């Protein structure tokens, strides 16, 4: 019941700014999951429990790097790829990411499982990397997408067809916003702050070089996590407020936010091309 | 196809009240707004206001703002405009085009125009 | 709050040869991006009015030849090569580059 | 003598860049900084020489990063936390990031003597890291804070509280400013500049593999240290200098240089809680 | 034949930007290229296969590192020191880019033949290090100067000289933009992917250690390159587009691209001063 | 508490000048502008200049422009008025209203009209 | 800059019921951030003018709640829900969001 | 030194065409635009157009555009300026002016205006 | 697009004491970067333009010095601080900062 504004952006600058960090996103992407895909997968043939998890997150970061060209060119010029594709892409760009954090949790909680108690470790664990890890991260991942699976479809408009996503009402876009904060947020971030603390508060107690090494290997973890996500999600949850009208600066900040979104909407993504080199350190 | 049909024509008493319907068929009525529009006979085609059909934020034009409201039905897939204040010169032809695209990532204004509704009359005495 | 004139408001045109309208805006009709968005409108009596060309230039699909549109910046107009027997009704101008929008002053084609 | 103008800046763009910096800065220091402290001091209970260094650059940076959230609220919202509050928190920032600084400066000077001539190097190590510490870094810090303790105080303007900053004049904002970059900047800069160099080369006159180690951690340290630092400098150093009315461009360019200086105070915090990951090579 | 619109870029964030990038860029650069030399060349007397490809790298990172103080001039004042001056840096800064990238491939190409086939690969090693090496790397970009040589003059403009490139016409420029970008971003990198991934590729067989280490070493340097290179060649890709009259959105796209190019060549600076860091592996 | 206060009224003759003098009390004199401002018989409220009291970079009306000067003091923490060139439209009452907020780090301007001076009148004969 | 009118210039009410004094401005008085600063002085005769809402819709501590103003974008009003014996005075409304400032026509309520 | 020589004087007769020449010397003639003006008997000098030189992107003035080019020839380093529905008023006397500068990486145009032509001057009758 | 008026049109002076002559702009001429392009022309008759001073206040090579520069914002003026007899002509100022260029009115010297 108040007057609408509508969204202005810096087209201009997107055009150049998203194509960019999608290429090299890609390259460093595809580079390193082929390569580690084709290292593990391939040529091993007898795997360890962390050889799975590096597995699974490989396989997860290349989904999400293959659906790159049809973003650039979404972002470049007018979708040209039909309904069903527009489906496809939506639906392989939600299950990848959730794989991937969902996966972060479990090798974090691997970690805690392995390096805490590992006396009685043996059973748990194997159960954990063998059943558990798929019920655990794949079928939520592919259960949440089902909002996706139904209310993604391509619009038709003057001449541009545009590839979004439709609610009927703000509320179901806000229900949505809230759970995908919720989940990829609080639960494994959760997890790995409460799970590392206490594993090198372990550590220290009778080995002197390990405890350091730990240190220095969390700390990055954590500084790399957050540094990629928090401004993402910090833009959703102030936006969703804002859809709530319980914020209310105008619509300039409307405006502002939704810049922020998309800009670091296209930052975020180098989490996926990032990853091989931070997780290189599982086996030792 | 896509199609909007409006309802039959109307004749009013000075003072009283209206109200248009709008019914979408053949697309999906909540991605795009609605915007009523005016043509007075012997004058130029001239707009007064918007309805969003989805989140609901109406905008109106200052020339009509303050006698006129508008109402959607997703279920029933329909806008409606009542418009209160009758005078003498408000006799015209009331046409309810598609205008604009809603949408989570999309809340653009400049894609629409397309469609029109088969347009209903209203006079006074 | 732009306001457009259209010339000329009458233009009667014998069968067989082409005719023109042009209408310019009061302020310059381009975008942030650079695109610019002006769509022309022909109501034939009894009916309502016919989207023929979208964006400048363009026109949609289910039309013939005849209409094209050309112009930019503040002046744009309409050409219609060869006028045939059904091609008599209203034209409008209309842009939606600004909130809100305005519709053309009217021509009549005899 | 001269037309004022007053500082506009974009309000909108830093109610959102602020909040998010200071929460990725805020848990990164304390998860780092709490498991430092916990491994170094609370389990160890015999600490070396560089153990003492390394506490009191995590006790320094602890303390800079407990002050964070006010700076967020400030940032967000009004200030609401009275006079006395606003001189403490103002009272530990300025102290906070001097003694890492210098603490900086301190631990290159131990590696010096450390490294280069360490057969006489022990009396000299042992006196510098139990006493001249303290009278080094941590008087001096707090000397500094007298006009920061005299002069701050809040001011009562409509509604909104504001916690700032009052000098009766501008030179006293000028002589402040030239004495905070010279002594943050120069001394320790000049002092890790000359030292590093001397000590790798030294180095290489007899160890084939120490030496490109060294190397590569000594580059990134100064790399680290640089590019976290200088701009800030930078930009109060023009301020002041256009301060001084010997710089005429205008004042859009002021505005600028104010909306740099801003941006770049708010990134440099990254200092604190980087900290950690670029010391955690001491003991080897 | 189309109406002709004049550059309009930010004066006063450049006048900010450029040179504390420039100051960062050179500090480093001069401190790690100084000590690379001085532990290289100075004091070893005897060389390997992979010192002289560092020595060669460094050399060019210095020569790029000189002009910087002359930019960074140019950027805040007036140029101020001649039409022979100008010619010199514009044929530094040409030639030692090129260099250094035409190094990099070296690199990669010496770790291919090193490591894949080493068991007849000791006389085409000391023949590629030896005499392949000059005409490969030095002398084409002698050679490529030869329009920088010629066409580069200062120019007398109300009272600010200009120390820039003047080419007769746009096909000239057009040109030279391609053969720029065509070699240096196309010709080694299609090498060194091509090269590094064949060779973790051929390293899995036997060896269980030295394929993670070099998984995560290749990823690195690819993700640094690449991030370095990438949107300044493509903002030069697009501005040569656009010149050819092939891309039409106007000419505020214009605008955004040429801040877009300026602030990228900025930034890619950084590899000349990263480089150290990362070629720290070469001997293992 | 906080107050101003003026000096008393004045008369004086055509072409001769005029000093005003407007003492702070009860808070920070060097952390507020002032702004000096007149009310003419019978006449809106008439903004004319104002100073910094801390950088003294004062800024005046097109108005007046030319024939006023202003001059703080803070260890008297007083401001002063000067003005030259009267004329027979110049009898009025003159205030001394703090305006703006002054720091290092806080310089705007839409922080202020609070407290008012007790105004003092001048005419000219 | 920014010229506004009072209405109405003079306003003789009874003592009561509520009176309501509107004042426009020239232009939008909405500052970068989004907030708009407009305050509203009441002077009574012999003394200096008295601040009684400092922001729109937003009064200083003690002052009675009979006043209270509303208004947005170009449009600003106070409304005194009662009139008391000792509400007469001359009521101004002035601006601070450009420089310089300007203050208003003047009400006389009687 | 740096100069600029234009053509002699000419008469024609109204509806014809002029066609005047600029040879610039002791410079590099593609690195300066240059702007054709013309001042009229008892009137301000008043810019008709310019041309870059370099790239040939020519601009016009709405007094002018529809009825004048310009050419330019590296070469012959010169630049030509044809004039065609020649008029009463458009006897007076034209100058070619150095003016703007273009490069790879500089292209403004706040920079000339220094040099003039010897100045040629056409009447008709 | 800007308009200028020279003044005074004709002035009049005796050999031996300076003169002045004022143009003001119709808008602010001052560019983005916050420098100001105006420059003043003297033409003798039977010559073309010549370039007294090219940036306000600031004069070319080989003029004496008795002509200076000086102004901001939107006003600005030269004067001679002694007349010679060699300083008979016309004079104009003319900017350089928004597309198109303008001249001045003109300014004879007796
Ligand atoms: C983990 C690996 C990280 C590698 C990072 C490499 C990618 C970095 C690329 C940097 C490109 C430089 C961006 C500046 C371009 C500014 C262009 C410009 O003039 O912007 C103008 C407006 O300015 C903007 O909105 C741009 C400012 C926001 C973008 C800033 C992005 C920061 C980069 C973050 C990288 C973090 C790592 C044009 O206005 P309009 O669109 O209305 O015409
Ligand atoms: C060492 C660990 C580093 C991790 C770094 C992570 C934090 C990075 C966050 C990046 C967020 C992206 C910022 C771009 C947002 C642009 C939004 C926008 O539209 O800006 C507009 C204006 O543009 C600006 O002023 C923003 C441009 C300056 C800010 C650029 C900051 C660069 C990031 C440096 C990070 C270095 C690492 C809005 O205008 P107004 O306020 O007047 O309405
Ligand atoms: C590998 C080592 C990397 C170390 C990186 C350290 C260097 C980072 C320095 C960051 C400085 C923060 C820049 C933001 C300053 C914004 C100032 C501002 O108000 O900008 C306004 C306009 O905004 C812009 O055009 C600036 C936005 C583009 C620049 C963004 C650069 C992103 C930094 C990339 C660093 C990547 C690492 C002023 O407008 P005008 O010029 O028309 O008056
Ligand atoms: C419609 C889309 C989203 C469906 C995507 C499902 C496919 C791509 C996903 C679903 C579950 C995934 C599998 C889950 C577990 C493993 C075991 C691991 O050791 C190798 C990869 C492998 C075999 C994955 C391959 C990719 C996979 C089959
Ligand atoms: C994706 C973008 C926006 C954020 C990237 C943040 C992460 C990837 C960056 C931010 C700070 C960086 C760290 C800064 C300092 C060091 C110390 C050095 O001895 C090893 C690398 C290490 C540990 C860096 C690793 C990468 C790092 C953690
Ligand atoms: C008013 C504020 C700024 C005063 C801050 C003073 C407090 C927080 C500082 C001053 C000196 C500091 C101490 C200096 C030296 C050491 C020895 C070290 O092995 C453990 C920490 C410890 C014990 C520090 C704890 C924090 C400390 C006590
Ligand atoms: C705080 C922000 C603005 C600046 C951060 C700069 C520092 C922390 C960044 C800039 C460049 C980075 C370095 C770039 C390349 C490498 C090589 C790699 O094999 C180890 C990490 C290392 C050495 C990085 C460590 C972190 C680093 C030094
Ligand atoms: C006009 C400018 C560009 C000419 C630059 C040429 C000079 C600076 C370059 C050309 C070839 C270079 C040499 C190429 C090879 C070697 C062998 C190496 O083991 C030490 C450095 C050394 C000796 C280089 C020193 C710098 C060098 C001499
Ligand atoms: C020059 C600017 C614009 C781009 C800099 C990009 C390069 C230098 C940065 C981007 C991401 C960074 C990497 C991010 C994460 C890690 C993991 C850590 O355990 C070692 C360092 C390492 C491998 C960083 C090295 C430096 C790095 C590769």
């Amino acid at each position: 019941m108040k007057e609408p504004c509508f969204r202005e952006e810096n087209a201009n600058f997107n055009k150049i700014f998203l194509p960019t960090i999608y290429s090299i996103i890609f390259l460093t992407g595809i580079v390193g999951n082929g390569l580690v895909i084709l290292v593990m997968g391939y040529q091993k043939k007898l795997r360890s429990m962390t050889d799975k998890y590096r597995l699974h997150l490989s396989v997860a970061d290349l989904l999400f790097v293959i659906t790159l060209p049809f973003w650039a060119v979404d972002a470049v010029a007018n979708w040209y790829f039909g309904n069903f594709l527009c489906k496809a892409v939506h639906v392989i760009y939600t299950v990848s990411l959730y794989s991937s954090v969902l996966i972060l949790a479990f090798i974090s909680l691997d970690r805690y499982l392995a390096i805490v108690h590992a006396t009685n470790s043996q059973r748990p664990r194997k159960l954990l990397a063998e059943k558990v890890v798929y019920v655990g991260v794949w079928i939520p991942a592919l259960l949440l997408t089902i909002p996706d699976f139904i209310f993604a479809n391509v619009s038709e408009a003057d001449d541009r067809y545009i590839c979004d996503r439709f609610y009927p009402n703000d509320l179901w876009v806000v229900v949505f916003q809230f759970q995908h904060i919720m989940v990829g947020l609080i639960l494994p971030g959760i997890v790995i702050l409460s799970c590392y603390c206490i594993i090198i508060s372990k550590l220290s107690h009778s080995k002197g070089h390990q405890k350091r090494k730990a240190l220095k290997t969390t700390v990055i973890l954590i500084l790399a996590f957050f540094a990629c996500w928090l401004p993402y999600y910090i833009g959703i949850s102030i936006d969703s407020f804002i859809l709530l009208e319980i914020i209310k600066q105008g619509c300039e900040f409307e405006n502002t936010v939704h810049k922020w979104i998309s800009i670091t909407e296209a930052l975020a993504f180098f989490h996926c091309c990032l990853n091989p080199i931070l997780y290189a350190f599982l086996g030792a | 196809q896509v199609q909007l049909v409006q309802s039959g024509a109307e004749v009013k008493k000075p003072g009283a009240s209206v109200k248009v319907s709008c019914k979408a068929s053949g697309y999906t009525f909540t991605s795009y707004g609605i915007s009523w529009v005016r043509q007075a006979p012997g004058q130029g085609i001239e707009w007064m206001g918007w309805i969003s059909t989805y989140n609901g934020n109406r905008n109106y034009a200052q020339k009509v703002q303050g006698r006129v409201t508008m109402t959607t039905d997703r279920s029933t897939s329909t806008a409606y405009m009542d418009l209160r204040s009758l005078r003498s010169d408000d006799t015209a032809v009331y046409y309810c085009a598609r205008h604009g695209i809603t949408g989570a990532r999309n809340y653009y204004y400049h894609y629409g125009m397309d469609v029109w509704g088969q347009g209903t009359t209203v006079t006074v005495s | 709050d732009v306001v457009m004139t259209q010339s000329p408001l009458s233009l009667p045109v014998t069968l067989g040869q082409p005719a023109s309208i042009s209408c310019r805006s009061s302020q310059s009709l381009v975008y942030t991006d650079g695109n610019t968005y002006l769509n022309w409108f022909q109501q034939r009596p009894g009916q309502s009015p016919r989207r023929l060309i979208y964006k400048v230039s363009n026109r949609d699909s289910g039309v013939p030849d005849r209409f094209s549109g050309s112009g930019s910046g503040t002046d744009f107009t309409l050409k219609i090569s060869r006028v045939e027997a059904e091609d008599v009704g209203f034209y409008y101008c209309m842009q939606n580059t600004h909130w809100p929008l305005t519709f053309g002053g009217g021509t009549k084609v005899e």
